[PDB]
């Protein structure tokens, strides 16, 4: 994976089949892509996929489990600090590399896939060069911030916005993905 | 509390193609 | 004359 | 259905490609000219026509969908080609961009008008011509987006 970085959504499931899905906790679905649109009964966000772990916002998730086609999946990695958690991702998903690049260039992925220019202004925020409605990103919690090479930098988790706009947001360096994996 | 549900999909693996003609 | 339109190009290879 | 953002288009004399940004299917005045562009309900005219840009607009055909300006200054182009052949290119000032790995003219032959996309995907220009070396281009030369900012 590179540039230019391109992506596209595909919606799997409506209000009825994921209410079912949910209480079942089985799902048989196809599942494709690096990240995935995810929802419970409350909210939808996304989750990431990323060294075959499907990660994403605690503050989303919860401690919940994955509905998979075998029944619902136990969280791989809680972390109610870093805000993460993590289950196995789910077979025929691709997983994101993290960045080894330093760059500070990032691009944000939002739920409607698209992507969107971030400047790194330190190692949990970057600011978006051209800022948007808070609402455009609503629902993109757990999506992933890329570097110019399509590489996981870290997970998108609260916009700093005012007045109602977005100007920059704080995310979940891939860094705090490894310190949530040894413990 | 209920499993979190997969509802839809973002494909990142994807590069310009020519739509099919249908 | 007229620029007709013999196809298309999807940038993400979004499949149909 | 599916959109796409880069139409392929044709004239009695051509093939070249047109790119919506904005709502509106830009292409180069080289190749489209003053034409209209057809519709189901019949010819459609030019929304903008700046010969001296090299670059006409219409409004937006169907089956497609518009491509957003660029807004992070990015210098590593990548030109779409009317085979969705991707090429990197090290933009080298306003108008101008150095193939990575230069090609012979051929492989960009037809795709003038498809656009030049920095590595978000965004439109940085639109594609004007090749500037070639004895049959391998090696530049391209390119439409600012911010023209058919300035345009509209
Ligand atoms: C993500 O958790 C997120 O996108 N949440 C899912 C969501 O919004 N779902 C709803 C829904 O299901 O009803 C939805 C609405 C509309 C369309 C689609 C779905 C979220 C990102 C939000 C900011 C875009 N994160 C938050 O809500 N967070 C998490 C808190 C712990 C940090 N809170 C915020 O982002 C709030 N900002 C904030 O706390 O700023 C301080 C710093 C941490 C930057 C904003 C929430 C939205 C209103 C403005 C404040
Ligand atoms: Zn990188
Ligand atoms: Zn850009």
């Amino acid at each position: 994976m590179g540039a230019p970085i391109t992506a596209y959504a595909q919606q799997t499931r409506g209000l009825l089949g994921c209410i079912i899905t949910s209480l079942t906790g089985r799902d048989k679905n196809q599942v494709e892509g690096e990240v995935q649109i995810v929802s419970t009964a409350t909210q939808t966000f996304l989750a990431t996929c990323i060294n075959g772990v499907c990660w994403t916002v605690y503050h989303g998730a919860g401690t919940r489990t994955i509905a998979s086609p075998k029944g619902p999946v136990i969280q791989m990695y809680t972390n109610v600090d870093q805000d993460l958690v993590g289950w196995p991702a789910p077979q025929g998903s691709r997983s994101l590399t993290p960045c080894t690049c330093g760059s500070s260039d990032l691009y944000l992925v939002t739920r409607h896939a698209d992507v969107i220019p971030v400047r790194r202004r330190g190692d949990s925020r970057g600011s978006l060069l051209s800022p948007r409605p808070i609402s455009y990103l609503k629902g993109s919690s757990g999506g992933p911030l890329l570097c110019p090479a399509g590489h996981a930098v870290g997970l998108f988790r609260a916009a700093v916005c005012t007045r109602g706009v977005a100007k920059a947001v704080d995310f979940i360096p891939v860094e705090n993905l490894e310190t949530t994996m040894r413990s | 509390k209920g499993s979190v549900v997969i509802v839809g999909r973002i494909v990142l693996s994807g590069k310009p193609a020519i739509i099919p003609k249908k």
